[PDB]
RNA sequence: AAGUUUGAAAAGCACUUUGGAAAGAGAGUGAAAUAGAACCUGAAGUCGUGACAAAGACAAUGGAAGUACCUCCAUUUCAAG
RNA sequence: GAUGUGGCCUGGAGGUUAGGACGAAGCUUAUGGCGUGAGCCUAAGAUGGACCGGCCUCUAGUGCAGAUCUUGGUUGGCGUAGCAAAGAUCUAACGGAGAUAUACUCAACAUGCAACGUUGGAUACUGGAGCGGGGAAGGAUUUCGUGCCAACGGCACUCGUA
RNA sequence: UUAAUGAGAUUCCCUCUGUCCCGAGUUACUAUCUAGCGAAACGACAGUCAAGGGAACGGACUUGAAGGGCUAAGCGGGGA
RNA sequence: CACUGACAGGGAACGUGAGCUGGGUUUAGACCGUCGUGAGACAGGUUGGUUUUACCCUACUUAGCUGGAAAUUGCGAGAAAAAGAUUAUCCGUGCAAAGCGGAGCGGUGGGUAGUACUUGGUACGCUCAUCACC
C-alpha cells in the first residue's frame, strides 16, 4: 500500500558515506579548465581560519529596494603567510589516466619541510634529502636535471609545482603543529614551454596571496567541517521525534524497511558519524585583502572611518589569537573550526552575474570584543568612558616615590 | 607488478638470459565481436597466451542507436538495496571484449580463472608491443566475409564514448603518432630491403646449375 | 610427569600448581605470552603489566573484550590486564628459580621451554532468577606447568 | 543419592630445599606411586600442548577417478634366479 | 507385505576340545588380512593384572539414531548479560605473609598493582511513626571469650550470625 | 421527576501550558573502558542476491550477479 | 471550511505491532430491546477491561588490524617501457643527415662585506678545511 501522505526525503544521497575524512586538510579534487590563451599563474594558496566579524557597506544594484543604501554582512578572517615553492612535477595523459613523469628538487630546502618526513624530528639524525643535495650538484646530477625538463618539455601537458607553509613566520601560539603543509598547485595559462619556465623561475622563493588573488573577485574554498562524533538519527539525518507515550524511546526512525526486499537499504537513516567531512564550496567574494599589521598598522581603518585600529577585536580573537600576517576577509562563513588550514581555490563557475561583477567599498569594519556584549571600538574609547580608576591611582601613586 | 628483490637476486646467481614466453598477439580491427571473442576463449581453454590490440576498432552488425539502446538497458541492471555490490558496468572497448571473453568460460573454476588471466587486452597498440613481431588476424571472423555490405555495423569506440568512456580522443593522438614513426621508419629501411632483393635475385648465376634446376622443378625460381 | 619432557634434564627446573583459584580463561592468556621468553624478561613484562604500561594480549578467550593501543606491539587489538593471574604466575616463576639456584644453575640464563594450562574441576554456587528460578554460579579454576632451560651461549 | 574395590602387608612418603600456607622441586617405601587415600581398571564426549599439512571468499560433510607427499602395515623378490 | 538362509552377533545350561603370571577379560589404533554384508581374525600397546576361546545341542529380561523418551555427565552462546532504590567518604599512625618484592645499565618518575582490621582526627547520614531501648508469635545457642581463615558471607577480608 | 453526593459515561467555555508548529540546552544513574565476580534463553546443519520452476512466498536446486581474512559499538528488514 | 501551480491514482505478506499506539473488533463483570417455559441467544445498542524476549546469524550504519597476482604454492619469467658488439659513453636530430662534448668544483665546517627575500634564517663573492667524485 503507498503511504497515505507524501514528502521529501531527508538528506542529500550525494554526500554518502557519511565517514571520517582522510585528512584533515582541504585538498582541491580538480583545478580550473585551461585556457592556454592567458598568461601562466598560480590557481591555489593556503591559509589558517581566525574568527569572524562584520561590516558596513552600501549597495550597488539598480531595481532593487537595497539600492544606494547601507548593509551589515558578516565576515571570515582567514591568516595567509606566505608559501614556499620547493619543486616541480610534470604529468602525461595516456588511456588510463594522468601519470607523473619526474619531480625537479630545489637546492636548498627549509627545515619545516623536512620536518614532515619525521614523527620525531628531533630526537633523530635528520638526514632527509641529504644524498639528493650533494649528488645534485655534481656533473651528472645537473645532466639528470637537464633530462628531466626536456621530458617535461616534450611529453608533459599539465605542470605542477610543490609549495609549503611557513609556521614558523605564523606565529601562533594554539597552532601546535611545526612541519609544514604541503600541496601540488596547478600552473594555468600559457603552453608547457611558459609554464616550465614560470615554474623553474619561482623555485626556492615565496608567493603572497596578493599575487594569487585580488581583491574583488570570487574563490572556492575547500576544507574539512568540525567534528562531533557518533551522533544518532534526529541530528545526523533530520527525521522527526515520535510523540511522547512511544515505548522505548523517541528519537528513532519507526520502520526501517517493508516485508520485501527482506533487507535493510542504503537509503534509510542510520546513527553514525557527523562532521569532519570534506567539502568544496563555491562563490565566497574577497573583501578585503589585509596588509602585515607590521608594515601597515592601520588595518580596519576605512575613508569613512579615520579610527586607528587593526582587524583583531579588544581581547583577540578567542581560542585563536592575533592575526599578525597577511590575511583575506571573505563574504559569509566556511566549514571547519577555528586553527584549521584551508584551501582557497580559483573559481569553476561562470563569473557573469551581476553579484559577481559587483565591487566592493568597506565603510566600516567591527573591533569590538568577542567575549561578551562589546561596546568599546578601541581601548582609548573604553579609557574615555571610565577615568582614571583606583588601580591606575594607585600605580601612579607608587610609581613617583621612586 | 613490480618484481621483487629476491627474484632478482635468484636471476643474477643463475646468470641466465632474458625469457619471453610465447605469445599470440591479435590486431582486432574490422573483426566481428562475438565471433572472435568465441574463437578467443576456445584457444584460451586450450593453453595459450593471447594478447589483442586496437580494441577499439571491433565492429558490430547494426546500427549505432540499436547498439547503444542495448547498452543502456545493461547498465540500468543494479543491486537496488546496495549499489556498491550490484554488477560493475565497464565502458572501455577493451574491458567490454574482456567481458565478452569472461561470459564464454567456466568463470567460478579455477581453470576458469587461469585461463581468463591469460589474456590481455589493449586499446591502440602501446610501445611495449609495436616491435614484438608480426601481427595476426582470425579469417573466419572478418568483416569483409561475414557481413553483407549493404547493411549498416557500428564500431566500438564510437558506441563507447556515447555511453562513456572518456579517453577516444587519447587513444586516436597517439595512433596517429604511431603510424607517422612505423611509416617514417619503414621508408628508412628501403634501400636495406631492395639491396637484399637483388642479391637473391643474382645469387642464381653464381650457384651451381644443377640446383638451379631443382629450385625451377619446384617452383622456386 | 609433565606432558612434556626436557632435553637435557640436568640443566631444567620445573614447576607446577594445581587446582588454583584463578579463572581459567585469564590464565590461559596470561601464562601463554611468556612461553619462549628468557626467565628476566618474563618477570620485567608481568612487572610492567601490574604497573600498566604494558598489556596482556587475548588472543582466543576475547569475544567483546576493549580495545586498546597497548595490544600493537602484539600484532593484536585486544588486551586486558588480569591483576589475579599475573602474581599467581609471578608466584610460580619464582619457584621455578630457586628450584634451578638449589641444583646449582644460573637464572641469568634460563630460557622458558614449556607451557601448559588446563581446566580443573569446578566448583557450586548458586544464584536466584525472577518467578521463582534458581540457576548455577559457577567457578572455573585451572592447573599449570612449565619447564625452563639454560641456553648455551 | 551413595560399592569405603589403595596395597600381600601402612611399608600411608623420614630428611633437605622454596613458600605465610596450600603446595612445588629432590630424596625414600613398594613388584608397581600414570596404586598417594574416596586412591583397581580408567571408555566416549570436550579441552590444553608439541610437531606437521595445507588453505581465499566457493558452508561443511559426501561419490568416482588420478596425482603429490608420507606410512611403527602386509606380501614377494634378489644371479641364474 | 510374505518367506528362506551348515546367515552374523549377546547373557546362561548340557557335552566335547583347548588356552592363561613366558600375562585372561576389558580398553586404545594412518595394525593389516578375510567376507557382497551383518562381522571374524592377526599385529602393536613404551595398556591391564585373573580368568577364558572354538564346535554340536538347549535356553532367554538377546542387537538402537531419533519416542517435546529416562538417568548421569559435557557443551557453544561467554569472560558475554549484568552485579545502577535506601546520598559518602577522606586522612595519618599502628597491625599483618598480604612490601617500598628488579637481571645488565641505572639517584628518584617512566619495571609489585589493587585491597584490609584497630585507634585518633575530619566530613556527612538516621532525625524520637529512628540502621534508639525493651517484649509477644516464630526461631533454639544465633549469646560470651580465645583462636582460625579450606568452604560459606553472588566484590573483598587480617573480620563474621561461618 | 429529582436538591445533595460520585477515583462513574459525555459536550462546551475561561485559565494554562514543549500535546503540537519544531525542536535546542543542561543534571543524576546507566550504556561505554578497566579490576574482581559471573548466569540464562536458545542451539538439525548453516547463514550475499536477482529471475525460474517447485507442497503455487528458497540458505541449500537451475541460469546469471557479487564475495580476501579477522574484529568494536549500534540497529530492528529478514531468519514465514 | 480554507490555502495552492496542484491539492492524480496505485504496488511493496490488503509494505511497516521483539517500531509505537490501542479508539474499534473478539473472553470473564454489568444494563436495555427483541427472542426463549428455562439455562441462555442476537451477523442489535452500551460502559469497563495485563500489548512479553535480542547479548546469536545475516542486512544496514559507522569504527580498527592485516595478508595477497598460480589470488597464500612453482623456481610458471607477459611493463599502456627503454632501444642495440643480443639493449654492455653523454647530450641534440625524425628508430635521419649532420653536427657537439668527454686537475677540475661539489657536500661540509672557519674568518671576511655587501645584497635579496616577511625582517632571526636561509642563499650568494672571496678566503682555508676535511671529506669527495671523476
Ligand atoms: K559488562
Ligand atoms: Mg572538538
Ligand atoms: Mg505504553
Ligand atoms: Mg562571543
Ligand atoms: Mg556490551
Ligand atoms: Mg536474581
Ligand atoms: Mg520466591
Ligand atoms: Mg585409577
Ligand atoms: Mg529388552
Ligand atoms: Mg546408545
Ligand atoms: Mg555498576
Ligand atoms: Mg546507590
Ligand atoms: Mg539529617
Ligand atoms: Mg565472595
Ligand atoms: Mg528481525
Ligand atoms: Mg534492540
Ligand atoms: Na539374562
Ligand atoms: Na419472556
Amino acid at each position: 500500500s503507498h503511504c497515505k501522505f507524501e514528502h521529501p526525503r531527508h538528506g542529500h544521497l550525494g554526500f554518502l558515506p557519511r565517514k571520517r575524512s582522510r585528512q584533515i586538510r582541504g585538498r582541491a579534487r580538480a583545478f580550473p579548465k585551461d585556457d592556454a590563451t592567458q598568461k601562466p599563474h598560480l590557481t591555489s594558496f593556503m591559509v589558517f581560519k581566525a574568527g569572524m566579524t562584520h561590516i558596513v557597506r552600501d549597495v550597488d544594484r539598480p531595481g532593487s529596494k537595497v539600492n544606494k543604501k547601507e548593509v551589515v554582512e558578516p565576515v571570515t578572517i582567514l591568516e595567509a603567510p606566505p608559501m614556499v615553492i620547493v619543486g616541480i612535477v610534470g604529468y602525461r595523459q595516456t588511456p588510463v589516466g594522468l601519470k607523473t613523469i619526474g619531480t625537479v628538487w630545489a637546492h636548498h630546502t627549509s627545515v619545516e619541510f623536512r620536518r614532515r618526513y619525521y614523527k620525531n624530528w628531533k630526537q633523530s639524525a635528520q638526514l632527509a634529502f641529504s644524498r639528493q643535495k650533494q649528488f645534485a650538484n655534481t656533473k651528472e646530477g645537473k645532466v639528470a636535471e637537464a633530462r628531466t625538463l626536456n621530458a617535461f618539455a616534450k611529453k608533459a601537458s599539465v605542470i605542477r609545482v610543490i609549495a609549503h607553509t611557513q609556521l614558523r613566520k605564523l606565529r601562533n601560539h594554539r597552532v601546535g603543529v611545526k612541519k609544514a603543509h604541503v600541496q601540488e598547485i596547478q600552473v594555468n595559462g600559457g603552453s608547457v614551454a611558459a609554464k616550465i619556465a614560470l615554474a623553474k623561475s619561482l623555485l626556492e622563493k615565496e608567493v603572497r596571496v596578493d599575487s594569487v588573488f585580488q581583491q574583488s573577485e570570487a574563490c572556492d574554498v575547500c576544507s574539512v567541517t568540525k567534528g562531533h562524533g557518533t551522533e544518532g538519527v534526529v541530528k545526523r539525518w533530520g527525521v522527526a521525534c515520535l510523540p511522547r507515550k512511544t515505548h522505548r524511546g523517541l528519537r528513532k526512525v519507526a520502520c526501517i524497511g517493508a516485508w520485501h526486499p527482506a533487507r535493510v537499504m542504503y537509503t534509510v537513516a542510520r546513527a553514525g558519524q557527523h562532521g569532519y567531512h570534506h567539502r568544496t564550496q563555491l562563490n565566497k567574494k574577497i573583501y578585503q585583502i589585509g596588509r602585515s599589521v607590521a608594515v601597515e598598522p592601520n588595518q580596519a581603518t576605512t575613508t569613512y572611518d579615520l579610527t586607528a585600529k587593526t582587524i583583531t577585536p579588544m581581547g583577540g580573537f578567542v581560542g585563536y589569537g592575533t592575526v599578525r600576517n597577511d590575511y583575506v576577509m571573505l563574504k559569509g562563513s566556511v566549514s571547519g573550526p577555528r586553527r584549521r588550514v584551508m584551501t582557497l581555490r580559483r573559481p569553476m563557475a561562470p563569473q557573469t552575474s551581476r553579484q559577481l561583477k559587483e565591487k566592493i567599498v568597506l565603510k566600516f569594519i567591527d573591533t569590538s570584543s568577542k567575549i561578551g556584549h562589546g561596546r568599546f571600538q578601541t581601548k582609548k574609547e573604553k579609557n574615555q568612558w571610565f577615568g582614571p580608576l583606583k588601580k591606575d591611582r594607585i600605580r601612579r601613586e607608587e610609581r613617583l616615590r621612586k | 607488478a613490480f618484481p621483487s628483490r629476491k627474484d632478482a637476486f635468484r636471476a643474477q646467481r643463475k646468470g641466465a638470459k632474458k625469457h619471453r614466453p610465447e605469445i599470440i598477439v591479435i590486431d582486432l580491427k574490422d573483426h566481428v565481436l562475438g565471433r572472435a571473442a568465441a574463437v578467443v576463449a576456445k584457444q584460451l581453454l586450450l593453453g595459450k597466451k593471447i594478447t589483442v590490440v586496437r580494441c577499439e576498432q571491433l565492429n558490430i552488425a547494426g546500427t549505432e542507436i540499436r547498439n547503444k539502446i542495448k547498452y543502456l538497458q545493461y547498465l540500468r541492471k543494479r543491486k537496488l538495496t546496495n549499489p556498491t555490490k550490484g554488477p560493475f558496468h565497464h565502458r572501455a572497448p577493451s574491458d567490454v571484449f574482456v567481458r565478452t571473453v569472461r561470459s564464454m568460460l567456466p568463470r567460478y573454476t579455477k581453470r576458469g580463472m587461469k585461463a581468463l588471466n591469460s589474456l590481455v587486452a589493449y586499446e591502440g597498440i602501446p610501445p611495449n608491443v609495436v616491435r614484438t613481431g608480426g601481427r595476426v588476424v582470425i579469417p573466419r571472423a572478418q568483416r569483409h566475409v561475414c557481413y553483407r555490405s549493404e547493411r549498416p555495423y557500428t564500431v566500438l569506440g564510437n558506441m563507447c564514448k556515447h555511453v562513456g568512456w572518456k579517453y577516444s580522443d587519447v587513444v586516436a593522438n597517439l595512433e596517429k603518432a604511431r603510424v607517422e614513426k612505423a611509416s617514417r621508419h619503414h621508408e628508412k629501411q628501403a634501400k636495406l630491403r631492395d639491396a637484399w632483393k637483388s642479391a637473391r635475385k643474382e645469387a642464381l648465376a653464381k650457384m651451381p646449375k644443377h640446383n638451379v634446376e631443382v629450385l625451377k622443378k619446384f617452383g622456386y625460381a | 610427569h609433565y606432558s612434556r619432557k626436557p632435553q637435557v634434564s640436568s640443566k631444567s627446573a620445573k614447576a607446577k600448581v594445581s587446582d588454583l583459584r584463578c579463572h581459567y580463561k585469564n590464565t590461559f592468556e596470561t601464562a601463554n605470552v611468556i612461553n619462549g621468553m628468557p626467565l628476566r624478561k618474563a618477570q620485567q613484562l608481568y612487572r610492567q603489566v601490574l604497573a600498566k604500561t604494558r598489556c596482556i594480549p587475548f588472543k582466543r578467550y576475547n569475544g567483546k573484550i576493549g580495545r586498546t593501543a597497548q595490544a600493537k606491539e602484539w600484532g593484536q587489538t585486544k588486551g586486558r590486564w588480569p591483576r589475579k593471574s599475573v602474581v599467581a604466575m609471578m608466584s610460580l616463576l619464582k619457584n621455578a628459580e630457586a628450584n634451578a639456584i638449589e641444583k646449582g644453575l644460573d637464572p641469568n640464563q634460563m630460557v622458558i621451554k614449556h607451557v601448559q594450562v588446563d581446566q580443573a574441576a569446578r566448583m557450586r554456587r548458586r544464584t536466584y532468577r525472577a518467578h521463582g528460578r534458581i540457576t548455577p554460579y559457577m567457578c572455573s579454576p585451572c592447573h599449570v606447568q612449565l619447564f625452563m632451560s639454560e641456553k648455551k651461549e
